[PDB]
RNA sequence: CGAGUGGCUUGCUACCUCGAUGUCGGUUCCCUCCAUCCUGCCCGUGCAGAAGCGGGCAAGGGUGAGGUUGUUCGCCUAUUA
RNA sequence: AGCCUGUGUACCAGGAGGGGAACAACCCAGAGAUAGGUUAAGGUCCCCAAGUGUGGAUUAAGUGUAAUCCUCUGAAGGUGGUCUCGAGCCCUAGACAGCCGGGAGGUGAGCUUAGAAGCAGCUACCCUCUAAGAAAAGCGUAACAGCUUACCGGCCGAGGUU
């Protein structure tokens, strides 16, 4: 199998070894696209992924790597974008963003602070209740937007009761 | 510090136990063999098993005792061991004429075995003896 | 008592109720079930078949044929269609409940001897498949592996 | 060779005597 | 109803020891197993909360004091995570 | 049951030597001494004599590297893990999936019922417009609304489905 994907005009990829880098006005995206006997080459003005194998388990891997290419395509020219929503009932949630990571406090009343930190080239811009997680690194994006969701879990008590939580109100 | 070895073999990507077998092989026959690069020599298989069998073995023990080496340095020395009759004077002396290093203290760049390198663009499922070490909870002076 | 106990043919046939006395009756309610007003006029035939020679005590029978049948009611109490089991329990088993000595056992219980291939079961349907179900549930109960087989049926 | 295609492609063709693969084909006549 | 795992109970067998391998219980001191009682991290709930019930990972540590009985077991009391 | 008790046979007992990690009866083998040679069972990556042998394929579990067996477990049941072979049906007159658009009216059918309008229950289930569209397959409402399946059209482009 081979498949070939015509790099967009506003992007340029280079790759040495098993790592591939995307460039666009947005970004850069580097990539390590590993697996036996498939390889990932740059043709001039095609990406090429290829091998000499047709088994399930290979097909799935090429499938793979090509999504995870146009992602790159699109994350250094549109960008990604996931879009938040702080939400609580009684306590005033307040989400900041400081340093590189996002911080949460009186979430439910708690004294202690609740943060993680962002990943990669991600930024999240907040405006009042609604939050913009943005990159063209889609892997550490959707992380970024998941682990702020994550970061309000509750195991606790009754999820349906107590629905206090920053949420991913847009998936791009 | 200093060692004549009539050969010098590079471990580096290949696979531990068929350049052991061989380095068994010649030492009984007389050479002075030195395995270089130990720490980035590889062996094939799901990490979180071949990790579980290594981790095993240092648990393993009592009063009489069962010294099991977390180095990358010993656990292919100790591979060698289990190949030679180390209890018996030819044997003892054979593997006490073969040293594994971690990098390499020589000049020349040791030569590669033949049927012991791995292909690691057609190979995922394998692991590096210094992984497997700093797994054991070696300390890394590599 | 186990399966494990009386599952094997390892012993010699013994029938003869006019030498056994005191022989349990079976637990086996009915062979013919459904429509046995009827006669096999249908589209469809599927089979149970038994993969491998074993005893089949009447405890797993009932067992295996309520729990189809019981089933079968996916169709009604009065639907369209036949059962059929074809085995009857005639092994009559023993059990030695003094330690070896003197042990020839006591009638305890009836067991059906199938070879593998057989069909034990056999059911006669319209284009209305329920019955494949019926089994899975009525292999289930009984010690072999089985094979679920349909014979006039190219409605496929 | 499905039929209904058969005799829409004459319907069509009918209405033009007096999907669009369907109308395709009929403009083809 | 069917299929199993363990080798703690009970039974079977009579292979090993009758030129003897000291009994039960307890005690003291050491190691271990996990089929987890508590503790950590989790899932479901007929999960509002609190208090539970059930399940998963998990053997690091803990799992105590007493009344009857030689008891093992077990019954009983007050503490207890 | 490495149980008890028959039977036929070969073995151990009273049978070496080679192999099987060890091991009365499993395999080769029945054996005077000494010597050369070739095989048997079994084995040829090292320990360990002989292949890191050849053509091809499968397996990713260290499954496995365990003839036989108290000894080497692993079952019923299950598996879109993966490989191979077959049959039927659909498809460039554009299939399968996805996304977009359409899902219309007589009419909120009749009946019952304050009520019921696709969808509580009962009966029926007709014809118009049309390229489609049930007297409604599933949610939803107090009943409506709302959200979708059927059904049609477009985008797309190659196999798809049982
Ligand atoms: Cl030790
Ligand atoms: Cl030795
Ligand atoms: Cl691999
Ligand atoms: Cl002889
Ligand atoms: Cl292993
Ligand atoms: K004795
Ligand atoms: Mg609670
Ligand atoms: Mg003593
Ligand atoms: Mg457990
Ligand atoms: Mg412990
Ligand atoms: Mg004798
Ligand atoms: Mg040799
Ligand atoms: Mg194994
Ligand atoms: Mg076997
Ligand atoms: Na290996
Ligand atoms: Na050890
Ligand atoms: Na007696
Ligand atoms: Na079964
Ligand atoms: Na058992
Ligand atoms: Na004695
Ligand atoms: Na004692
Ligand atoms: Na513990
Ligand atoms: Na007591
Ligand atoms: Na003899
Ligand atoms: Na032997
Ligand atoms: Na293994």
């Amino acid at each position: 199998p081979r498949v070939e994907l015509e790099i967009p005009e506003d992007v340029d990829a280079e790759q040495d070894h098993l790592d591939i880098t995307v460039e666009g006005d947005n970004g850069s995206v580097t990539r390590r696209l590993w697996y036996p006997d498939i390889d990932v080459s740059v043709d001039g003005d095609t990406v090429v992924i290829e091998s000499d194998e047709d088994n399930a388990k290979t097909m799935s891997t090429i499938g793979t790597f090509q999504s995870h290419i146009e992602n790159m395509f699109h994350g250094v020219t549109e960008g990604w974008e996931y879009g938040m929503e702080v939400f609580y009932s009684h306590f005033p949630m307040q989400v900041n963003v400081e340093g590189d990571e996002v911080v949460i406090e009186n979430f439910l009343g708690e004294k202690a602070p609740r943060r993680t930190t962002i990943h990669g080239d991600t930024d999240v811009e907040i405006d009042g209740e609604e939050l913009t997680v943005s990159g063209p690194d889609i892997e550490a994006v959707g992380q970024t937007a998941a682990d702020i969701e994550q970061l309000t879990r509750i195991n606790d008590k009754d999820v349906r009761v107590f629905q206090d939580g920053v949420y991913i109100t847009r998936k791009p | 510090a200093e060692f004549d070895a009539d050969v010098i073999v590079d471990a580096r990507d290949c696979i531990m136990g068929r350049v052991a077998s061989q380095v068994a092989e010649q030492a009984l026959d007389g050479e002075t063999v030195a395995v270089v690069n130990a720490e980035r020599a590889v062996i094939t298989g799901r990490e979180e098993q071949i990790v579980e069998k290594y981790e095993k073995r240092v648990d393993i023990g009592n009063d009489n005792g069962y010294f099991y080496p977390k180095r990358p340095d010993g656990i292919f020395k100790r591979t060698i061991r289990g190949m030679l009759p180390h209890k018996k004077q030819r044997g003892r002396e054979a593997f006490e004429s073969v040293r594994v290093y971690l990098g390499n203290p020589y000049d020349e760049d040791g030569e590669v075995l033949d049927g012991t390198s791995l292909d690691r663009l057609s190979n995922i499922k394998f692991v590096t003896l210094g992984e497997i070490s700093e797994t054991l909870g070696a300390n890394k002076t590599w | 008592k186990p399966g494990a106990m009386y599952r094997n043919s390892s012993k010699p046939a013994y029938t003869r109720r006019e030498y056994i006395s005191g022989i349990p009756g079976k637990k086996i309610a009915q062979f013919d079930m459904g429509n046995n007003g009827a006669g096999p006029t249908y589209p469809a035939q599927v089979e149970l078949v038994v993969e491998k020679p074993v005893q089949i005590r009447h405890n797993a029978l009932e067992a295996a044929r309520v729990a189809a049948n019981r089933y079968v009611q996916n169709s009604g109490a009065a639907a369209n269609y036949k059962f059929r089991i074809r085995k009857f329990p005639f092994h009559v088993i023993r059990e030695n409940k003094d330690g070896m000595r003197a042990p020839f056992g006591k009638p305890v219980g009836t067991a059906a001897r199938v070879h593998g291939a057989n069909h034990i079961f056999i059911a006669w349907v319209n284009p209305d498949p329920n019955v494949e179900e019926a089994w899975r549930r009525a292999k289930m109960k009984v010690t072999p592996t089985i094979n679920i087989d349909s014979s006039p049926a190219g409605n496929a | 060779i499905p039929e209904w295609k058969q005799e829409e492609v004459d319907a069509i063709v009918e209405m033009i005597e007096s999907r669009n693969t369907l109308l395709e084909r009929a403009l083809d006549d």
